[PDB]
C-alpha cells in the first residue's frame, strides 16, 4: 500500500539556477527517509536522510524538508552545477519494507561562452568502414534529433571540459557506412544554427 | 584507503534456467546487508536485508530469489531459472543500522540473462583523427572513439594519452545506442570524444589510445560457432599526433 512518487521525471536545466525535486508518499507510517543520486552505470550515493522526528536536513547547496503528515518531502539544490546531473531517488523506509521512487534525471547545461557552431568530417579510419561527422561549439539551447534514415547513428550532445583552458563545448557524434552519406546532410532533421560553419569539405 | 562496499562478480551472461551466486562485502563496521534489483522498467525493487546471519526484512519476489549472511557479515543472494527479465543490476548496500542510519550501496553485478550465447559480439573499436578544418578554426583536435556492435552492454570506455588515464577534455555518451531499437537482443554502439589543442595533436610523440573492456563469456561456457569465442577482452584503438 506504500507509493512513492517523484516529479519532475527528468529536469534540465542552466547551470546557476536553483532546482526543486519533490517526493511524496501515501504512507505517512516511516522511520525515515533517504534522497540519494546516481550517475550513469554506477551505484546510489546517499546525500540526506531524514528521521522520521526532523523536519529538514542540510548539507552544502542540499536542503531537504519533510512533512511526514502531508506525505512529503522537496530536495532544494542551490546555484546548480553541471556536476549535480545524475538521477535523483527517493526512498523510504517503511516498518518491515524499503521502497524507492522512479528518479528524477537531472541535467544541468554549461553556459556557453562563445559559440561556434560547426559541422566537422573526421579522418576516414583505415580500421574503420565508417565515416564520421562532429557537430560541435553549438550553445546548450540546440536540440539534436536522430537521423530520418536507421542506418545513420546519432549521439545526443554531450558537454566536455578542457579545465586547463577554462574552456567548455557542447557535441554531437553522426555516422553510418552507407555510401549516400555525407556530413552536409548529416544533421539535416536537427535544427541547427544559421550561422553553424560547415567546412569545404567537412560537409559537401 | 578504506574499502567501500564490495560486489563480486562485476558481470554476467547466463542463458535461460541457469542459476547465479552474487557476493557482497559491507563497510567494515556496517551489519545490516540488503539486496535490490534494478531494472529499467520497475526501477530499484527491495529483495531482502540480513543482519547478524538472519533475513530482517524481505520484499516481493518469488521464492527462486534468496540470501544469506555468513558471520563476518558478508552476504550472497542467488537467483535460479533464469529468465530473460532477470537481468538487471542487482546492487548490494550496507549500513550500520538501516532504521536510522544511511546506506552506502556497492556498484552493483551487472547481469545479462540471454536466449543463446550466439547473440554476444565484443565491440569493434576505432579512433576518428581530427578534423584539419576544426584545427585551423578552433586551434583544438577533437578525436572521436566509436565502440560499436556489442551486445550485451557491458563495457568500459576510457582514453589514455602517453600512457596516463584522462578525463580532461573527454565526453562519452551516458548509454549506448541500439543499432536496432526494436529488438531485445540489439547490439549497441557508443561514441566518446576526446579534444586536445592543435599543438599538442601536431605532436607526433603523441600517443592517444581509446580502451574498451568487454566483459563477455566464461572458460566454462560452450563455444561451437565459427567466429571466436567472445570472451572477457580489451579491444582498442590507437593514434599518434602529426602536423595537421
Amino acid at each position: 500500500k506504500q507509493e512513492v512518487t517523484q516529479i519532475p521525471a527528468a529536469l534540465s536545466v542552466p547551470e546557476g539556477e536553483n532546482l526543486v525535486l519533490n517526493c511524496s508518499f501515501t504512507d505517512s507510517a516511516i522511520y525515515n527517509l533517504q534522497w540519494f543520486r546516481q550517475d550513469p552505470g554506477k551505484g546510489l550515493t546517499s546525500l540526506l536522510l531524514i528521521q522520521s522526528s526532523q523536519r529538514e536536513q542540510t548539507s552544502g547547496r542540499l536542503n531537504a524538508s519533510l512533512d511526514k503528515s502531508s506525505g512529503r518531502s522537496t530536495l532544494y539544490i542551490a546555484a546548480s552545477q553541471p556536476g549535480d546531473s545524475a538521477t535523483y531517488l527517493c526512498a523510504v523506509t517503511n516498518f518491515n519494507k524499503f521502497y524507492f521512487g522512479s528518479g528524477t534525471k537531472l541535467n544541468v547545461k554549461p553556459n556557453i561562452q562563445n559559440p561556434d557552431p560547426a559541422v566537422y568530417q573526421l579522418r576516414d579510419s583505415k580500421s574503420s568502414d565508417k565515416s564520421v561527422c562532429l557537430f560541435t561549439d553549438f550553445d546548450s539551447q540546440t536540440n539534436v534529433s536522430q537521423s530520418k534514415d536507421s542506418d545513420v547513428y546519432i549521439t545526443d550532445k554531450c558537454v566536455l571540459d578542457m579545465r586547463s583552458m577554462d574552456f567548455k563545448s557542447n557535441s554531437a557524434v553522426a555516422w553510418s557506412n552507407k555510401s549516400d552519406f555525407a556530413c552536409a546532410n548529416a544533421f539535416n532533421n536537427s535544427i541547427i544554427p544559421e550561422d553553424t560553419f560547415f567546412p569545404s569539405p567537412e560537409s559537401s | 584507503m578504506k574499502a567501500g562496499v564490495t560486489q563480486t562478480p562485476r558481470y554476467l551472461i547466463k542463458t535461460r534456467g541457469q542459476q547465479v551466486t552474487l557476493s557482497c562485502s559491507p563497510i567494515s563496521g556496517h551489519r545490516s546487508v540488503s539486496w535490490y534489483q534494478q531494472t529499467p522498467g520497475q526501477g530499484l525493487q527491495f529483495l531482502f536485508e540480513y543482519f547478524s546471519e538472519t533475513q530482517r526484512n524481505k520484499g516481493n519476489f518469488p521464492g527462486r530469489f534468496s540470501g544469506r549472511q555468513f558471520s563476518n557479515s558478508r552476504s550472497e543472494m542467488n537467483v535460479s531459472t533464469l529468465e530473460l527479465g532477470d537481468s538487471a543490476l542487482y546492487l548490494c548496500a550496507s549500513s550500520f543500522d538501516s532504521g536510522n542510519s544511511p546506506l552506502h550501496f556497492g556498484n552493483g553485478t551487472r547481469l545479462t540473462v540471454v536466449e543463446d550465447l550466439n547473440k554476444v559480439f565484443p565491440p569493434e573499436v576505432a579512433v576518428f583523427e581530427p578534423s584539419e578544418a576544426e584545427i585551423s578554426h578552433t586551434q583544438k583536435a577533437t578525436l572521436v572513439c566509436l565502440a560499436t556492435g556489442f551486445f550485451p552492454d557491458h563495457v568500459e570506455l576510457s582514453w589514455w594519452v602517453n600512457g596516463k588515464e584522462v578525463h580532461s577534455g573527454v565526453c562519452t555518451d551516458p548509454q549506448p545506442l541500439k543499432e536496432q531499437p526494436a529488438l531485445n537482443d540489439s547490439r549497441y554502439s557508443l561514441s566518446s570524444r576526446l579534444r586536445v589543442s592543435a599543438t599538442f595533436w601536431q605532436n607526433p610523440r603523441n600517443h592517444f589510445r581509446c580502451q574498451v573492456q568487454f566483459y563477455g563469456l566464461s572458460e566454462n561456457d560452450e563455444w561451437t560457432q565459427d567466429r571466436a569465442k567472445p570472451v572477457t577482452q580489451i579491444v582498442s584503438a590507437e593514434a599518434w599526433g602529426r602536423a595537421d
